[PDB]
C-alpha cells in the first residue's frame, strides 16, 4: 500500500506474531533497514541492480545473535552508506537542504 | 529578467573611477581584459547580466559610456588592456577638444551640446536593458565635464526616467571656480540626482598616508580605493538571499530619500598588502569596531563642536563567510553600548546582509564589510562648500570664464538659487541632527 514515496515511511513493518525468541528486536530493527535501503535503492531510487557483496553474502539460527548479527549490523551499515554516497552524489537532500536554507 | 545598471563616465576622474569598476567587475566575474569570460569563471557565482552586457562570443561588454572633453584619457583607455572588454559603440567623445575650461556653466552648455550621443546612448541602454533599475554617473565636481555635464545629464536622466533612481559617485574635493563648481553640483545631486556618494579626495589622501605609509600617494591608488568601493557597492548583489539588493533600495537605506541625498562611505580593512594585520581573527563586533573607527570613515567632516553629528540611517553589506549569529551579536552590542547614534526623529537603521563574495575575487580578508550611511556629519561638507560658495561669490572670484558662458552671461541667478539650495541643505541636516526633523517643516 506504500508506494516508492512512503516506501521508507509505510511500506515496511515488522510481523510481531511473526517473530521468535532467537532474534531480537534491534537485530530485527537492523535487518529491516539493510532491507529498506536495498528496497528504497531497488524503487525509491530505482536501482534494479542486484550488489556484489550481497550475492558473496541452522549454523546461522543458532549464529543469529552472534557474529552474525555484527555481520547483519554492517550489511544494513554498507546499504545506508551506499544511499548515502548515492544522494551526495545525484540525489544531493543535503544541498536541497542548504539551497531551502540560503532561499527560503 | 535581468537587472542591467548603467555607467555613465563624466571627466577624467569619472573615467577612472567607471575604468576601475568596470575591471573590479570584470575580475569578480573572471573577465579577461578584453571582455571575454575565463575558464576558471564558467563557474562565477556572479551573472554577468546584472552589471554588463553580453557579446554575442562570450564576450562580456560592460555597459558603460566614457565622455570626456580631453581624447587623452579616451587614448589611454582605448591603449589600456581593457580597451577590447569596453564596446566601442558605448562611448562618445565630443571632437572639439576645447573642453569646458573650469567653468560650470561652460561645461553645462558643452554637454547640452553633446545631449544627442549622450541621451542616444541612454535610451538604447534603457531599451537593450530587461530590468535596468538606473544609472551610476560617476564624475568629479569641481571639474567642468564632470560637473557641468554630469548635472545636466542628471536632469536629463530625472526628466526622462523620474521613476529611475539616479546614484552618483561624487568625487568631493579635498581651480578657482572650483567652489561655484561644488555648490553647482551639490545642488544639481541634491535636486536631480536620487543619491549622492561623496568621495572626499582629502580624506581619501589622508587614509592613504595614514595605512599606506605611502609618502605623496598618487591619484592611483585613490582610483583603485574608489573602485574597491564601488565593488562593495555591488556585492550585495551577488549572493542570492533576502533583502536590499535593489539600486533604488540601497539608495533609501544609504540616502535616506532623494532628498537625503548626502551619504558616507566606510570600508575595512584599511591596510595595505605588505602591512601584516597581526592575526586579529575578525569578528562581527571588531569589524564593526573598525568601521565605527572616525579614521575608517572616507569622508572628511569637519570635528565641529557646534553641531552634533548623527548617524541617520545605515546599511552594511558584509561579504564574505559570516555565521549569522556572530552578525546578530555585534549588531545588539553595538546597539546597547550605543556605538552608533541613531537620528532620534526616525527608527534606528542598522541593517545588515549577508553576501558571498565573488568566487573569482582574492580577498586577503576573510569577512569584509562595507558600510554605506546617511550620517549628519556630511552636513560638515555641505558647511564647508556653501563657506567657499559665499566666499567666491561675495569676491566675484573666478566669474570671468562663467559670464563667458550664455548661462551667466547676464547673471548669476542660477549660482544664487544653488548657494541658496546648499544653505537649505545644511540647516536640513542640521534640523536632522534634531528630534523635531521628521516633521521639521514637514
Amino acid at each position: 500500500a506504500v508506494k516508492a514515496d512512503r516506501l521508507w515511511h509505510d511500506k515496511y513493518a515488522l510481523r510481531k506474531p511473526m517473530i521468535p525468541s532467537f532474534m531480537t528486536m534491534d537485530q530485527c530493527r537492523k535487518v529491516l533497514l539493510i532491507g529498506k535501503s536495498i528496497n528504497f535503492l531497488h524503487q525509491v531510487c530505482h536501482d534494479q541492480t542486484p550488489t556484489t557483496k550481497m550475492i558473496a553474502v541452522a549454523d546461522l539460527f543458532t549464529d543469529l545473535e552472534n557474529a552474525f548479527q555484527g555481520k547483519i549490523d554492517a550489511a544494513y551499515f554498507e546499504t545506508s552508506k551506499y544511499l548515502l554516497d548515492v544522494l551526495n552524489k545525484k540525489y544531493s537532500l543535503l544541498d536541497h537542504m542548504q539551497a531551502m536554507r540560503r532561499y527560503l | 529578467m535581468p537587472r542591467e545598471i548603467i555607467t555613465l563616465q563624466l571627466g577624467q576622474c569619472g573615467n577612472q573611477i567607471g575604468f576601475e569598476f568596470w575591471k573590479q567587475l570584470c575580475a569578480e566575474h573572471g573577465i579577461s581584459p578584453e571582455g571575454i569570460v575565463e575558464e576558471f569563471a564558467t563557474e562565477g557565482t556572479d551573472r554577468k547580466d546584472v552589471f554588463f552586457y553580453q557579446a554575442d562570443d562570450e564576450h562580456y561588454i560592460p555597459r558603460a559610456v566614457l565622455l570626456d572633453l580631453e581624447p587623452r584619457v579616451i587614448h589611454s583607455i582605448l591603449n589600456s588592456p581593457y580597451a577590447k572588454l569596453y564596446n566601442p559603440e558605448n562611448i562618445y567623445l565630443s571632437e572639439h577638444g576645447g573642453g569646458a575650461g573650469n567653468n560650470w556653466a561652460s561645461g553645462f552648455s558643452q554637454g547640452e551640446k553633446i545631449h544627442e550621443d549622450i541621451f542616444d546612448i541612454i535610451d538604447r541602454e534603457a531599451d537593450g536593458s530587461d530590468s535596468l533599475e538606473g544609472f551610476v554617473l560617476c564624475h568629479s565636481i569641481a571639474g567642468g565635464t564632470g560637473s557641468g555635464l554630469g548635472s545636466y545629464l542628471l536632469e536629463r536622466l530625472n526628466d526622462r526616467y523620474p521613476k529611475k533612481l539616479v546614484q552618483t559617485y561624487s568625487v568631493f574635493p579635498n581651480v578657482v571656480v572650483q567652489p561655484y563648481n561644488s555648490l553647482l553640483t551639490l545642488k544639481r545631486l541634491t535636486q536631480n540626482a536620487d543619491c549622492v556618494v561623496v568621495l572626499d579626495n582629502t580624506a581619501l589622501n589622508r587614509i592613504a598616508t595614514d595605512r599606506l605609509h605611502i609618502q605623496n600617494p598618487s591619484f592611483s591608488q585613490i582610483n583603485q580605493l574608489v573602485s574597491t568601493i564601488m565593488s562593495a557597492s555591488t556585492t550585495t548583489l551577488r549572493y542570492p538571499g533576502y533583502m536590499n539588493n535593489d539600486l533604488i533600495g540601497l539608495i533609501a537605506s544609504l540616502i535616506p530619500t532623494p532628498r537625503l541625498h548626502f551619504l558616507m562611505t566606510g570600508y575595512t580593512p584599511l591596510t595595505t598588502d605588505q602591512s601584516v594585520a597581526s592575526v586579529r581573527k575578525t569578528t562581527v563586533l571588531d569589524v564593526m569596531r573598525r568601521l565605527l573607527q572616525p579614521k575608517n570613515v572616507m569622508v572628511s567632516t569637519g570635528r565641529d563642536r557646534q553641531t552634533n553629528h548623527c548617524y541617520i540611517a545605515i546599511l552594511n553589506i558584509i561579504q564574505g563567510e559570516v555565521d549569522p549569529t556572530q552578525v546578530h551579536k555585534s549588531l545588539q552590542r553595538i546597539r546597547e553600548r550605543k556605538l552608533a547614534n541613531f537620528i532620534p526623529w526616525g527608527p534606528a537603521s542598522i541593517q545588515v546582509a549577508l553576501s558571498r563574495k565573488s568566487p573569482y575575487l582574492p580577498s586577503a580578508h576573510r569577512v569584509s564589510g562595507l558600510m554605506m550611511a546617511n550620517h549628519t556629519s556630511i552636513s560638515s561638507l555641505f558647511e564647508s562648500s556653501c563657506q567657499q560658495y559665499d566666499k567666491l561669490r561675495k569676491r566675484e572670484a573666478f566669474l570671468e570664464q562663467f559670464r563667458k558662458e550664455d548661462i551667466f552671461k547676464e547673471n548669476f541667478d542660477e549660482l544664487d538659487r544653488s548657494r541658496e539650495v546648499v544653505q537649505e541643505l545644511i540647516d536640513e541636516y542640521h534640523a536632522a541632527t534634531r528630534p523635531d526633523y521628521i516633521s521639521w517643516g514637514t
